[PDB]
């Protein structure tokens, strides 16, 4: 009933980095402390990541194993989208605000952070992990796809944001509400996959079902909090983040079709306001008049 | 953003439902108010403002030499007191970016309206003051206005040629290819666009000098053509503008046509060289049958009968080239090649039709040449010989190269004087006089036809505009019948002209003894044919003008067989581009395409309303996609029957409509005995 | 050396379905013999079934493999191609031009087609035979790749670009054109990432691969012959369909960096229609001798 | 695979780790007697194969006329007693292929080797049977060979033109630049290279009739000239070559040479057309000063001076060039524009380098005109006056436009035979008769230099297969040598042969008075200096021979005092291409570019080793880039300063070698006093 209509709003969301002149930030940029361009850059880094293994890795193995033409049409465009547009926009943003030294220290920095590692090492193992026709193991793959796409893309998002709403590095943002809007209905869709296999279940599987996407959550969650401490300590803003965080974890859950997790809080104002011609035959009795 | 072009683009603004036509008025007078007075350079009397024109190379000496200064100022004097004053921003506008007189450091304005007017009437005058005034009247009151080359360049010493039609006939050599090169540049160097025959050039795989498959065809011509109009670009002011014209029989004739295909290569396709298709009654009828059709080698054809396959005429010839084993042949189907002539014409709006048979059946002068291509806007259609240049110091063997002069009347200026007979003949003197005046040292043959034919093309303008302001639909029978009337007296006074100028100079034009004109035949349907306004709605129109009956025109054929006629060809309908905006006029005898036009100009935006557009006349001022266009087929012929040479006529599609709606119109445009097809404008 | 170079040329060749109106070819489809319809329906169908296997198995598993996150983006696009764009594409020119139960019959027959079967399952033989960290196999793969988009598909391709050279199902045959386009990158792009694999190898493995790849030419070119009489003997065109298919496979070695197989021969002239040294400054004293 | 093909392929299959050289001579047997002897036509006798190739257009029949049978069947006879023998299958392949004489049809062979030399030689001699004979002796020897004109075309109906290579001056109009490209058109059509001097046309930005920033600059020309040249394609079976030389200091120089970039756009890049770069020793000079330099727009010299910037020395006028603020000029690094020259060079092998102050140093022609530019092979360095081409109606003022006829001397069987002397005289005869009966009808400039200057280019080829059969190392300083006796020898008879026809004519070459030929100027260096060999093993070589001696050009330059010289120039060395695959030689003076060469010919593959290559002197066949280029630059200069013309000197240079290699490669040639470098080849 929806991937129809999903189709149509992937393709017709298309974009190019390229399509946004980045040149205009550069003085909002020079005009950051050390500390912010620190956080922003690593921030951007970890997004960088996340979106290579969910092209690289993610979108096509779920592709893989969900069964009709234009259902895999959909997983492969947006496959598509997470390497070939988004991991690459970052890149365009970094050659423009930063000079190569730098460019290479936050990739490096991705390689040792110890919290990024561990959330690649969860999601990507339950990605494949995956077994042809088990529809649990894949289930459990989505529910992590999810989780990425809807919950832990937003420790990163929030900075952007942040400056967006300020009237600061607002073509950078631009590319980033254009990755965001994306991410929004891709988990949306893969949340959509996901309960088709739950609703299959019986009552003791679903159980345990919400016991494993319940355990994931925090296990991921109590990872992301480290992570976003020790991001944004230097720029003051732990506390907001992990609120914005929160909120987008219940997003997640209510993808899968589960109840909100964590308690309503007040996201910072400023991050809310960062959001040929046809062709006939001629006939014998059109050269009679 | 300046106050007039507020003041312009207010007019999209509706007040009470409906635009503001009437601010644009305003915006005139702030554009004269703020700009035009303020850099246009004042002198204290004319003679310091001749004078400085004259030693700053502005003007010529010689055509202001041929008056005395009382009767400059006299005639300067005539064209200031009708106090003209331009109706729209657009014509002001487009006046003093293009034709007004500017300094060298184009920053000031050296030239108004009617200083321009003055300078050319003086020029057209060649020495008489009361004809200086009376072109100066004639053009003042906006009843004639000669074409962008006389009316930009007359009377300049930094100018180009007054002529910017030349037609070129390109004989099967490498010799004359080479030359046809030259004088494409020499003429695209003089500011003329330039149309050349290809169908005289051997095809594709043909022999040189009995070597077999040496021959590269027609559009190997076409890339030189296309290099030599690249560089001869008006030293870089304007894009060279250049034209070919193939036979549809040529076997080229594909290839021909792959030049404009969007997927042709770079070594084919060619981008600043108009193409045009010249397809005779023959490939109607073998398309209207279905029977499949043949494209000749043009070498094998004049090999076996020692003339060149456009030569001759294609309906007697098919059968025998057909059945003639020495005459090499390929298998078309001609359905096909005219559903890629739509395909085409949608995609670019290429080629450019001419139906031989409809411009020769009424050809005055075929025993001089039959009419085998059209210039660069479709609408010249004259007798051309083809010049044999033979090596170096070998004597060259000049034939005829068409350049027809151009001028048109504004139909509803002309109508609403009353002054058809005084225009025209006023118009004729004037192209005659430019013709006369015109002297190139580069084309050979085009100046030999042009001392011999003394060929002029007179045309009109503002017919959908006199239409629309008279409460007449463009597609209505009234509109035909004015048009069949008006310019029936139009080729009426342009005969009597032609032949009073051949008596008062006691020549005519180079071999009229062997015209229709001479034998009287031309007159048939004009002394057998009575030509007034069926409707009194358009009798009431010509209300005040003596109409000529068939009585007239029996004199004039009488008067003609007596005193012959000076020109060879007299009427033919451009499309008057940029001169219609200054004359306050819809171009050409065309539709118009908008009510109001939107324009850039620089980073402003500017919008013009067709000339005395308002709430009254908005459902007569009918877009031309929105019309139908068999209905403005039907007026291009009642327009035709009366002219000598061809019509612009562009067609005018909607997306909508597919490639079987475009062959159904220039089928039935063959039919009602269209010449010429110009363009397929998609909207 | 050529990645980024591709991924621009890729993505800038970016189109939909949408954009071509296709009605306007049932006024030349009227115009067609029973013989020219069944043959262009079978060609059509047959392009259909193999440009499935490209995008379901083909560009993904060969983007599993490959290592280099630029290249898995770039192969993913390909893959976004095959399913998102050309396989609407094709269901599109279909549902125009026949009835649902006319196109149900048509892809039953080609489904059953010996000469149609035998080439597919070849190509997907070969790819189901890649093996974890093997790049022999991944470049036998990769050649079976290459012979699809640069040889195999153009059997097919030649009867749309006949008609369309003809003026003659103008819509579709745009279509056709911009899908050939596609496949004639993807084909020179997955023959470099071949050529880097070959070039990694002994002489003896080398001359190893080239046999392999001339015997599967030679098979593939055999059944082709018979594929090209099975549908092209009702209207007359083998001959010429023949030249067209030795002239793409030339084309198709080439891009494995391999000698041309068969002599060149001209081609059917209405298809036709439808078709550094290192700089080092002077140093003073160079002058002077 | 035939027979031939395999025993050639023999030839790399090692047999006891040694290359079986020997095969191939089996090949070239088969070849024979398995495909030329059974394609070949033969005839009765003599008279039937003469009357079938008269009758049939192979021949002309006006050469022949000039003999009665009995004197060609004794030419005929002379040409087969010497049972010559190709010792390599190529050879034999290359003239049966290449230049022999096929039917219409191309499936038979009417010319054999001995036929073909002996209709050469008939045609040389002008009715002279004894000279017919010494001809057959000197060509069935392979002492001589005519150029791949001369030599395919002399004698035949259906042949092209016999000069190979025709250099046009181009002049600063569009009438100039149009007739340059007709003149480029008809001479490509003849078959010849054509190369033209664009150093007079002005500049981008420059005014055409005060309107400024008009031009396209050169490379719009060389756009066109690339069209006229893809377009003239010698019928298409050779690729139209032409080339476009241009002065560094011209201001396009940049553009000029973007038009060989591999990135460059295509409505810059030419691909047709070889360019080529005259740098005078001011260029040299500032870039080794480091001084930034200035190129300069060749219009406003012109105007301020009245005379062209390439019409004039740049040494002295430079500096009035910068100083005069009525020359308009940019600045330029002379540094970076050598680097990109440079770097253009390794990517393309383009421009062609001419060092204008080392042709005109030695020029013996500069009361004439200087050496403004060069041929296609850049070795033709002769004085040419610019045309003015005219207006049609007005004459035109023709100027002098260079071209010559090229023939090689085969070092080897010249010195093999001890016929220095002999083969030096009759080939200048030999080109005096080309030149004589050379007459083109559609390039009055070429048509009056051929006319007035006499200019003939005689040759050289196989000096490395001398070198390395008589054991001496190309680089070393005996084979320099050598090349400093042989090329003094060939001098002096070249001057002393072109003395006696002036004695013998009773004319000289126009304004051969004020040339240094006429002052003794010439032969001060020859006067003064011996050039006798300095070592044993040359002395050795040259025995049998009396090497000139400074009494001898004494003596010859008190008999050039007297009578005069019949040719304005004598010796140019040409690449020799594909003919020196019949004679069995290396090409030209250059060193060889491989041992064995394997070239692809239809679907079978053919390996050719070099002439003599063999165990005992297979490093004496260094291959050339393995050589020291300032060593084949030293070569190249000796030789040079006993050619009145050009080398084309083909630079071989390794991938590993940088731009910095490169530059002191020309530069170290700039100051040995090498006039022209031909191309950058890169191994
Ligand atoms: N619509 C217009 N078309 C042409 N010229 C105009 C126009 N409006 C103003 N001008 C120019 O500006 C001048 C001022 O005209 P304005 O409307 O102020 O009154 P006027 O009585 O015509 O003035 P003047 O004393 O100049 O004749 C005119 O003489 C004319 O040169
Ligand atoms: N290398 C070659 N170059 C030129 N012609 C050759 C060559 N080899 C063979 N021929 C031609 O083919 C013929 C074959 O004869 P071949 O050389 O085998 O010796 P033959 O029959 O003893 O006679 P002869 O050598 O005296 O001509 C030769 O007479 C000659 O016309
Ligand atoms: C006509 C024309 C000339 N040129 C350039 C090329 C010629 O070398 C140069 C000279 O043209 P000319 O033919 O000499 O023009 P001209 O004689 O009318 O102008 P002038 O009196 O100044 O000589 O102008 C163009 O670049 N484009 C053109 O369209
Ligand atoms: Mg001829
Ligand atoms: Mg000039
Ligand atoms: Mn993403
Ligand atoms: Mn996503
Ligand atoms: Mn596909
Ligand atoms: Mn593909």
């Amino acid at each position: 009933d929806f991937t129809q209509m999903f189709y149509n709003q992937n393709v017709k969301q298309f974009w190019l980095p390229e399509e946004i002149a980045l040149n205009g930030d550069l003085l909002t940029w020079k005009y950051l402390g050390k500390n912010e361009q620190d956080t922003y850059m690593k921030v951007l880094a970890g997004l960088t990541l996340l979106d290579t293994e969910q092209g690289n890795t993610g979108m096509p193995i779920v592709a893989e194993h969900v069964d009709g033409h234009q259902r895999k049409a959909v997983l492969n465009f947006m496959a598509m989208m997470e390497n070939a547009v988004h991991a690459k926009s970052y890149s365009n943003i970094f050659m423009t605000l930063a000079p190569t030294e730098t460019i290479n220290e936050v990739f490096e920095w991705v390689k040792q952070n110890k919290y990024l590692q561990k959330k690649a090492q969860m999601i990507v193992g339950l990605y494949k992990a995956i077994q042809k026709d088990d529809e649990i193991s894949l289930f459990k793959a989505m529910v992590a796809s999810v989780y990425l796409e809807s919950f832990l893309f937003y420790s990163g998002f929030y900075y952007p944001l942040y400056f967006y709403g300020q009237g600061k590095l607002m073509q950078s943002g631009e590319i980033i509400n254009l990755i965001l809007r994306d991410e929004a209905i891709h988990g949306v869709y893969v949340g959509l996959l996901a309960q088709e296999i739950y609703n299959k279940q019986t009552e003791e599987k679903k159980a345990e079902l919400r016991e494993f996407a319940i355990d994931l959550l925090n296990q991921l969650y109590e990872n992301e909090l480290e992570y976003t401490e020790d991001l944004y300590d230097q720029v003051g803003l732990s506390h907001d983040v992990k609120k914005f965080i929160r909120y987008n974890a219940n997003k997640a859950l209510m993808n899968l079709g589960f109840d909100p997790y964590f308690e309503e809080e007040d996201i910072n104002p400023i991050v809310l306001n960062g959001l040929k011609a046809t062709v006939e035959p001629l006939k014998d009795d059109d050269f009679y008049f | 953003v300046p106050k007039w072009i507020q003041l312009n683009n207010e007019i999209m603004i509706q007040k009470d439902g409906k635009f503001q036509f009437d601010k644009d008025k305003e915006a005139v007078h702030s554009y004269f108010v703020d700009y035009i007075n303020q850099n246009t350079v004042f002198f204290h009397n004319l003679k310091e403002k001749l004078d400085y024109l004259v030693e700053n190379q502005y003007y010529e000496e010689e055509f202001l030499s041929l008056y005395s200064f009382e009767d400059i100022k006299e005639v300067f004097k005539t064209a200031y007191a009708k106090k003209f004053r331009f109706p729209s921003f657009m014509s002001a506008f487009k006046f003093y970016n293009d034709y007004a007189l500017k300094t060298n450091d184009k920053k000031k304005i050296l030239e108004r309206y009617e200083d321009r007017i003055s300078i050319v009437a003086l020029f057209f005058a060649n020495g008489d003051t009361e004809k200086a005034k009376e072109y100066v009247n004639l053009m003042i009151n906006q009843e004639y206005q000669p074409s962008t080359p006389t009316f930009l360049n007359a009377g300049r010493k930094r100018r180009g040629e007054l002529v910017s039609c030349f037609l070129l006939e390109v004989n099967d050599s490498l010799n004359d290819i080479s030359r046809a090169i030259d004088i494409s540049m020499q003429l695209s160097k003089l500011g003329g666009g330039v149309s050349l025959n290809l169908s005289k050039l051997r095809a594709k795989g043909e022999a040189i000098k009995d070597v077999e498959n040496a021959t590269k065809g027609v559009v190997g011509v076409m890339k030189l053509l296309d290099n030599a109009f690249r560089y001869a670009d008006q030293m870089g002011q304007r894009q060279g503008s250049g034209a070919a014209y193939l036979n549809i029989f040529h076997r080229d004739i594909n290839d021909f046509l792959d030049t404009k295909k969007i997927s042709a290569d770079e070594d084919v396709r060619v981008k600043t060289l108009s193409i045009g298709v010249v397809i005779p009654d023959k490939f109607v009828e073998l398309a209207r049958e279905d029977k499949a059709a043949y494209v000749f080698y043009p070498h094998t054809i004049y090999k076996e009968y020692g003339q060149h396959m456009d030569e001759m005429d294609m309906n007697e010839m098919y059968d025998k080239f057909v059945d003639n084993p020495r005459v090499k042949k390929e298998k078309i189907n001609p359905r096909k090649l005219l559903e890629k002539l739509a395909m085409l014409r949608s995609e670019s709006g290429y080629p450019y039709i001419m139906f031989q048979d409809n411009v020769n059946k009424v050809h005055a002068n075929n025993h001089i040449s039959k009419v085998k291509f059209s210039n660069l806007c479709s609408e010249v259609l004259q007798a051309s010989q083809v010049s044999s240049y033979t090596d170096y110091d070998e004597e060259d063997e000049i034939g005829l190269d068409i350049s027809c002069n151009l001028g048109s009347l504004n139909i509803l200026n002309v109508m609403e004087h009353k002054s058809i007979e005084k225009t025209v003949k006023l118009a004729t003197d004037s192209l005659t006089h430019v013709s006369e005046t015109t002297d190139i040292r580069n084309a050979p043959a085009v100046r030999r036809a042009n001392k011999a034919m003394k060929s002029i093309g007179l045309g009109a303008m503002n017919l959908h505009g006199y239409l629309a302001q008279n409460g007449i639909a463009y597609e209505s029978p009234e509109a035909r019948d004015f048009a069949n009337t008006f310019f029936m007296m139009v080729n009426f006074y342009s005969i009597q002209r032609s032949a009073e100028i051949a008596k008062e100079k006691g020549e005519t034009f180079d071999q009229y003894e062997g015209s229709t004109y001479a034998t009287g035949e031309y007159f048939d349907k004009y002394v057998s044919t009575d030509f007034s306004p069926k409707y009194e709605k358009i009798a009431n129109l010509f209300e005040g003008m003596h109409i000529p009956t068939t009585e007239d025109w029996k004199k004039l054929k009488a008067f003609v067989a007596e005193h012959g006629m000076y020109h060879s060809y007299r009427l033919c309908i451009a499309p008057t581009g940029s001169i219609s905006y200054v004359q306050s006029s819809t171009a050409s005898v065309m539709p118009i395409m908008e009510r109001i036009e939107e324009r850039t100009y620089g980073n402003s935006k500017t919008y013009y309303p067709m000339p005395g557009l308002a709430s009254n006349n908005w459902f007569f001022y009918k877009e031309a996609y929105d019309m139908d266009m068999f209905k403005v087929v039907d007026m291009i012929a009642t327009i035709q029957q009366h002219i000598d040479q061809g019509i612009s006529f562009t067609l005018f599609l909607k997306d909508t409509m597919t490639t079987r709606d475009l062959n159904r119109i220039d089928l039935y445009a063959h039919h009602r005995g269209i010449k010429t097809i110009y363009y397929a404008r998609t909207k």
